[PDB]
DNA sequence: TTTTTTTTATGTACTCGTAGTGTCTGC
DNA sequence: GCAGACACTACGAGTACATA
């Protein structure tokens, strides 16, 4: 199949419409864009008939219904949506999705929507069935260091200005969600028919409405950024995220710096990175932490966890967040926690 | 489930007070668990029941007796946690007391027995009670539990207790040197790290149990005289942490035990180990590891669904920093 | 209910209670004259009697010479109580009931005119396992049910309860029986059933029962069912674990003297016989607590102290006060955490670890 | 005629006759002489300090015959249903009972209709932290924006549990919990009115029990009634509640510190003796110390029902160390935590005093 | 006679009556008077901030007989009309009360009907954050394809309960919560506007206690009018305020460590009149005292959920050296782990403040 | 780029799909 | 007379959330 990014996506469309497109990625912002594209473009070119179809675990599967029956009316081209669970499809619905792959007309259009989906899900039968005449297009959100490249990118879409320091205002505010940074653009550009962006302005006209996921955290915590740490246990807290989930996602990163500083002392860092089975973008991350934090630190953290944890599943209580919080502050920066935040 | 000698006294005894119509309904057992807990329940169940045309032994032939090998009876609940789940639910106690106030099926009277009464939350211990303390003329219970004390205190009194004796140790050698065929300290050693009971003892054998206690002594033979506790956490991270934590608990008994000159050890298997372990450690630091290792087994089993990596990894830590000279020990607290 | 005592000896008369005088005289009382409530909140801890009570006071509600102190006896709407054939009372174990839908429809069917008898009486026992939706849902008929209904409430503990519930109800705590009580009953029931009995196994079981009298009869019950059929000392003081030799005292003493061999062997020889390990540590306690006493004065001599008074007379002299009440705080603490270890005796092998090192 | 609780005889029925809450009571009446009507109040509080009851009055005074009055006009014809609670208008919603939306919508689907009698259908919202989450949201815009001719009032303990976008919409009215007097005084007042013989260390004893509510004191009056002959009296009021007074606790103490463990034990015995509980002789100790402490602290602290003995306190404020006031309260604090575990309650409070003694910085035990 | 209440007959009218909140009705000025009108705007804010008001002036805007212009006349029939509630191209939705999928097939069927008397059919669907999920289905259907004569209108508190793929169709406007000053201007402009005499202290008073919006703002005026006999006074709002305290912790915690025993005693006793859970209010003082230590690491660690008490928390965090808030919180976390075996929960809580003040001063 | 994800026991609602029942009509 | 046609009521499940 071929696979593409979004802003091919347009060309793709430009030289023929396939048999079917699966969009997939993690943002809202760029699946919204590429499916009314490819909307937009099938009604230029003859769909007519858009059908919009949840495959959510459910009482909700007759898809089947709308492919099978030529239209009456019109000899009007059809188009079928389907939204993909928060985690893909099961062994369930990747044999019903094969069954529905296994007949489609030519005429027919097929849209599939949803999170990127895993090796497991990528040698199904039905994403095989697909791998031939279907076009994958991934839209993931570009990283922290991507953000203003992408936002430059919008404004010029736009028509807009806004020099480096509103790029770098609006990253920060809107970090992870591509979504509200298009429509803050939009509001940006009917605030001011002038197009002419400034700090003076998109400072009051923004919001601090962010999203995170506690690998984010747990890399902010390892390179030290404090008020970027902050900030996301902050927006977590918000946003209700999970408390043991965060709690997970330090341990294990915490478990190996605990064992690479054991071992550090007697082997080099590059064998022990390879043993240690250490993705390839996180290697300087993890010297970083090894050469900032020493062991009484990495114990200190350990005890903090341990008592967090305990209390987390132990007295019900409410005190996780401000101590973890806490932990943020004795990783990776200043060390002080003095029995206080140190059980 | 096999059965035991020693086991042969009390059943006859409580079979001959049932036989009269004087046993108490509710029977709650005090037996260690791979002691004759289940063996028991079974054939006590199994009696009542069904017929008794030979006394107190099994009539095989009559319709209960089958249903019982069977396993498909209607009159036999059984309460068990389910296999995804580790405590029992309060919502199996309360579906199996709506089906006691049912008439028995078969006519005969009705049986409930729970595999292991600690393992109750508060609430189904609570909704036992009212069907405990006033149960339908046909039922019998029966608790199973190693604590009576760690059971709910009301619940704990409705039901008449029972005690079984651990067998006197030189009795429990005999009975285990016969289908186990290990050296006899070990054996003495196994049978001493379960309190006495055969069959635990057995299961120590039997299992993976006893390659994963010598690798932890192998552990602990190369840590400890480096003061580098850590590696151990490798042997003991696993589905049976509190075991080994309870082994290793009974390792620093002996330690300090022996510190004093005492006459037994706990350990007797590895006296080399546990004379090392007096060497190097300070009767006060093997004290505090060990109430510390205690406690975090308590907090291992007590908490449900806690990481036990976390746990076992700060556990070692703070006994890495307990070693090190200069650092103030805790104090055992109310 | 062929021969389980507790079951076939609840009290039937306000005459037959054992203790509790202030509960009765206030419900005597109230009876008697007017003063009638419609939420009765019996609280105390297991085997006091709270079922009972409110049993009682049912049936004395509902008689058909009408509002009456003590329940007449024989007649239809008693029997019907003591039986379970009973319509105008509903008893509910709350802590299986515990939806709030169950409640609810409680709720929905308080209107409802009894088929008998001059009040409709609900029973909720176990009231501290409501759900907190059903507490709120009864908090409102609470405070102003309809002039023919009356709740009966009984929980084994008022903590859980929320603190509306209470303020609604009047409170009769249930104060634990004493052990004259306790033993006065027993020898009572063993008397009326024909059994034989011996005084000072009597006296051990009620010092056993720890203040609930259910304890007492269930404890009863075992021996009876143990020995030759008789409540007799030797047996119950093998089931019991009872020590009633000077190991406890040869204890305390090695203990206090540090000798680490000698105080091991003691425990060594102890679950050798099997003596159970609460007991000795309650021992230990206790013959603490009878040294601490002495040293304001000798005649804390408990008694004669047997016939061992030379020891803790002079265990009495040679140990400062200071010391005595380490040994009694850490002997405690390993009792209290006795249950939470892998087997009794390596939780007393700690707790005699922990008092042996304050340089003993 | 007839013997019924007094928690439902002596509801208030005007705003004369509710004791404290004086500036909830102000604001409703000077509100309702103004004329100025919200249509929406939330009445939060302690249990039993009079929020349905308050409720409820102000539904009188909205319903009135004769217009909207803030004093309730005596008893007429559109009151005398709210007396008994059969009114047609006044619809009582046990909140609790009604948690589902489904049912919350048929509330809401009716609201418009004009009241059958009334000026106004007054929908008092008994418990309504108890609704579900959906009902809520449900009732947010019809609390918005409600018609002309219905108010909303709304009774429960914490409003915390409510979500804010309610809290905004509806005046908040906080009732503090009672003070000693006011309960003491109401107490008087309810048994001068019963022809009931009363003592007034029981009636004070009364107040003290009952943690500023009414409605729990009066279940305890009716309780004490219960165990009297039909009398208040101080030796009755004291079996019940398991109280020491103010004298044999303070002897104790006063022994304690003077390190004469004769006096002690003695007392121990006497009070064993008076058949009492001995974890209520540990924490009227404790409450004794601590009573102590804080008239060391703060020279003006005792109440007064504490006068009969308050001179030998200022003697105690006088001679013993705040650190010594702080040794004892914690060495008894960690003799309540272990006394559940001695061998005796009695054994293991003779051994906490004699613990307190032994430690006595000033005179302790010889060696 | 029949005194409104100031929550409703105040209500704004025009986009001039709107305080504050420029980013928004800058936006919306400028859309309409132009022509780029997005299909679907959805509303944000926090606790009656100008959601439902601004919403509803917008539809009044929308279809003025004037016109789509950003000032509606106010004088057309149809301002007026909409002014009531009566109005029939406007659809005032209580989705909160009609979430089922039922209910709103029969409102979202109106879609295929043209627009009676306005340009527009403008759906205001107020608290959209309560639709069922087959109702979200339904109306994300409708969106997809909307009519060019349908604008749909959307007001709700949480904007993340909605789910991903119906907020990516809405242009959403997020309302800031209105200032201490804004809050201060509109109620003396509120009071002066009637006959309501006031003290400038008790309305800094009603707008810092107000917490950001003019619902709340409004409320407090009207029962303190109420209690204060027809005039504002000083005194009158504090002494409500005082009944209507919550923040015991921080001004607990500001005596304790200030170390004014007497202002301790008369905190814990106006605790006391209020019903109170003593372990609640222990264990959110050790949060307080455990935030001070934190931001004594780094001016960053208080976030925004404490800005109501930011300036006294920062001067808490600035004026007392980081060993004395160490030693507190360890003397109040002992205090509060013996705390339920004290003789009473107010009665130990009461020696746990007094032993924390004992030391430093004093 | 990259793959990564967690305690639970118990209870309380809400909303949709689909069966079981009633009845009532033009069959 | 009779399905059959709704019409309605109940129940299961999927899901959200609360408390401890
Ligand atoms: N005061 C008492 N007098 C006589 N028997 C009692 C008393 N208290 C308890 N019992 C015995 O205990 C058994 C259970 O009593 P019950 O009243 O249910 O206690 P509870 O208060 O815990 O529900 C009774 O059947 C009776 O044998
Ligand atoms: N302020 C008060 N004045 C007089 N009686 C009161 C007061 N508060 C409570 N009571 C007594 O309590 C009884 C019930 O009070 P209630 O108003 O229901 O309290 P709640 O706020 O908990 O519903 C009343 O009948 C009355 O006797
Ligand atoms: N921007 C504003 N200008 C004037 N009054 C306002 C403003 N925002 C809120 N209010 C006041 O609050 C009351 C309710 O406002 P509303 O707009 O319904 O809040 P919501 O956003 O929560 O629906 C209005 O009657 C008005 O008095
Ligand atoms: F066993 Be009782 F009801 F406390
Ligand atoms: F309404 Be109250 F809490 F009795
Ligand atoms: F009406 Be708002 F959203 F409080
Ligand atoms: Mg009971
Ligand atoms: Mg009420
Ligand atoms: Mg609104
Ligand atoms: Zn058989
Ligand atoms: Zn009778
Ligand atoms: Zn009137
Ligand atoms: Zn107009």
């Amino acid at each position: 199949m071929i696979r593409l990014y979004p802003e091919q996506l347009r060309a793709q469309l430009n030289e023929g419409l396939r048999a079917a497109y699966l969009l997939l990625g993690n943002d809202p912002l760029l699946l919204q864009e590429s499916q009314d594209a490819v909307r937009q473009v099938a009604a230029a070119q003859g769909f007519e008939e858009h059908h919009t179809f949840s495959i959510d675990p459910n009482t909700d599967w007759n898809a089947i219904f709308s492919l099978c029956q030529a239209m009456s009316l019109f000899a009007s081209r059809q188009t079928l949506l389907l939204l993909l669970p928060e985690n893909g499809p099961n062994a369930a619905i990747n044999e019903q999705l094969l069954t529905l792959t296994g007949l489609l007309h030519d005429d027919l259009l097929l849209i599939v929507r949803g999170n990127k989906l895993s090796k497991a899900q990528e040698n199904a039968a039905w994403f095989t069935a697909l791998a031939n005449r279907s076009v994958q297009v991934t839209c993931q959100t570009p990283e922290q260091a991507q953000l203003p490249r992408w936002v430059a990118a919008r404004a010029k879409q736009l028509n807009l200005e806004l020099d480096d320091a509103a790029n770098q205002v609006l990253c920060y505010c809107y970090e992870g969600n591509l979504l509200a940074l298009a429509q803050a653009l939009e509001r940006l550009s009917l605030l001011w028919p002038d197009g002419k962006l400034t700090l003076p302005r998109v400072e009051q006209a923004v919001n601090d409405a962010a999203h995170f996921t506690p690998f984010h955290w747990v890399d902010a915590l390892l390179m030290g950024k404090s008020k970027r740490a902050l900030h996301i246990l902050q927006q977590l807290r918000l946003e209700g995220s999970e408390p043991v989930i965060l709690l997970r996602t330090l341990q294990r990163e915490l478990l190996l710096l605990v064992n690479l500083k054991r071992q550090s002392a007697h082997t080099p860092l590059r064998a022990l990175f390879d043993k240690h089975r250490v993705w390839q973008n996180r290697r300087g991350m993890m010297g970083e932490a090894l050469n900032r934090l020493s062991q009484t630190q990495l114990r200190q953290a350990v005890q903090l966890l341990t008592r967090t944890e305990l209390t987390l599943k132990q007295d019900y209580g409410q005190s996780v967040w401000a101590e973890l919080e806490g932990l943020s502050l004795l990783l990776c920066h200043k060390p002080l926690a003095d029995v206080f935040i140190d059980g | 489930m096999r059965w035991y000698p020693w086991l042969r006294p009390d059943f006859e005894k409580l079979v001959a007070s049932y036989q009269a119509g004087r046993g108490h309904h509710a029977l709650l057992i005090q037996a260690l668990p791979g002691m004759g807990d289940d063996a028991l329940i079974y054939a006590l169940s199994r009696y009542l029941l069904c017929q008794q045309p030979q006394g107190h032994k099994s009539c095989g032939h009559c319709r209960g007796c089958q249903l019982m090998q069977a396993g498909t009876h209607p009159d036999y609940y059984t309460l068990a946690p389910e296999k995804g789940k580790n405590t029992l639910g309060v919502d199996a106690v309360r579906e199996v007391t709506e089906k006691l106030n049912e008439h028995a099926r078969l006519g005969g009277a009705k049986v409930v027995w729970v595999t292991d009464a600690a393992l109750l939350t508060d609430a189904a211990a609570n909704a036992l009670l009212k069907t405990l303390e006033e149960p339908p003329a046909e039922t019998w219970f029966f608790l199973a539990t190693r604590e009576p004390e760690r059971l709910l205190a009301t619940l704990r009194s409705r039901c008449r207790l029972h005690y079984l004796a651990p067998p006197p140790e030189q009795y429990a050698v005999t009975w285990l040197s016969r289908e186990v065929t290990m050296s006899q300290d070990a054996l003495l050693a196994a049978l001493r790290l379960s309190a006495g009971s055969p069959g635990a003892a057995l299961a120590l054998f039997q299992g993976d149990n006893w390659q994963a206690r010598e690798t932890l002594c192998q552990a602990l033979a190369y840590s400890v005289p480096s003061g580098d506790w850590y590696s151990l956490l490798a042997a003991l991270n696993h589905e049976q942490a509190p075991a080994r934590l309870h082994w290793l608990a009974t390792l620093l008994m002996d330690a300090l035990k022996r510190h004093h000159g005492a006459a037994q050890v706990t350990n007797v298997d590895v006296p080399g180990l546990v004379a090392e372990l007096a060497n190097h450690l300070s009767p006060s630091r093997l004290q505090a590891i060990l109430g510390d290792v205690c406690h975090i087994r308590e907090q291992l089993m007590s908490v449900t669904g806690i990481n036990r990596e976390l746990l076992i990894t700060d556990l070692l830590l703070r006994i890495e920093h307990y070693l090190q000279p200069g650092v103030v020990l805790p104090v055992p607290h109310l | 209910s062929y021969q389980v005592l507790a079951r076939k000896w609840r009290p039937q008369t306000f005459a037959d209670v054992v203790g509790q005088e202030h509960v009765l005289t206030a419900l005597a009382n109230g009876l008697s004259l007017g003063r009638i409530h419609h939420a009765y909140l019996f609280s105390g801890t297991r085997g006091v009697g709270k079922t009972s009570i409110a049993r009682l006071l049912a049936k004395g509600l509902n008689c058909e010479t009408g509002i009456t102190a003590t329940p007449c006896g024989v007649c239809d709407n008693c029997r019907e109580i003591e039986q379970g054939r009973f319509v105008d009372l509903i008893e509910i174990d709350a802590a299986s009931r515990t939806k709030v839908e169950d409640t609810r429809d409680l709720l929905d069917n308080v209107q409802y005119a009894p088929a008998r008898g001059r009040f409709k009486v609900y029973l909720i026992d176990e009231v501290h396992m409501l759900s907190r939706h059903s507490f709120n849902a009864l908090l409102k008929t609470l405070e102003e049910p309809p002039e023919h209904v009356k709740f009966l409430l009984a929980t084994t503990d008022p903590q859980k309860l929320p603190v509306t519930i209470l303020s609604r109800c009047l409170q009769f705590h249930l104060k634990a029986l004493d052990v004259e009580q306790i033993r006065h009953q027993l020898e009572h029931i063993l008397n009326e059933e024909h059994i034989a009995h011996e005084p000072r196994a009597l006296q051990l079981l009620a010092r056993a029962a720890e203040g609930s009298l259910r304890d007492a009869l269930s404890l009863t019950d075992q021996a009876i069912a143990s020995g030759d059929g008789q409540v007799s000392t030797q047996a119950v003081s093998a089931m019991l674990g009872t020590l009633d030799d000077d190991q406890a005292l040869s204890l305390v003493e090695a203990m206090v003297e540090a000798n680490g061999e000698r105080v091991m062997a003691l425990i060594n020889e102890a679950a050798a016989r099997g003596i159970e390990w609460e007991a000795l540590l309650v021992e230990m306690l206790g013959l603490l607590h009878r040294i601490a006493m002495v040293q304001l004065s000798p005649a804390a001599l408990g008694n004669d102290m047997a016939a061992i008074e030379l020891r803790m007379r002079e265990l009495a002299r040679t140990i400062p006060p200071t010391d005595i009440q380490l040994y009694y705080q850490t002997l405690l603490i390993g009792r209290k955490e006795l249950p939470y270890a892998p087997d009794r005796r390596m939780g007393v092998e700690m707790t005699l670890l922990r008092a042996l090192a304050f340089h003993p």
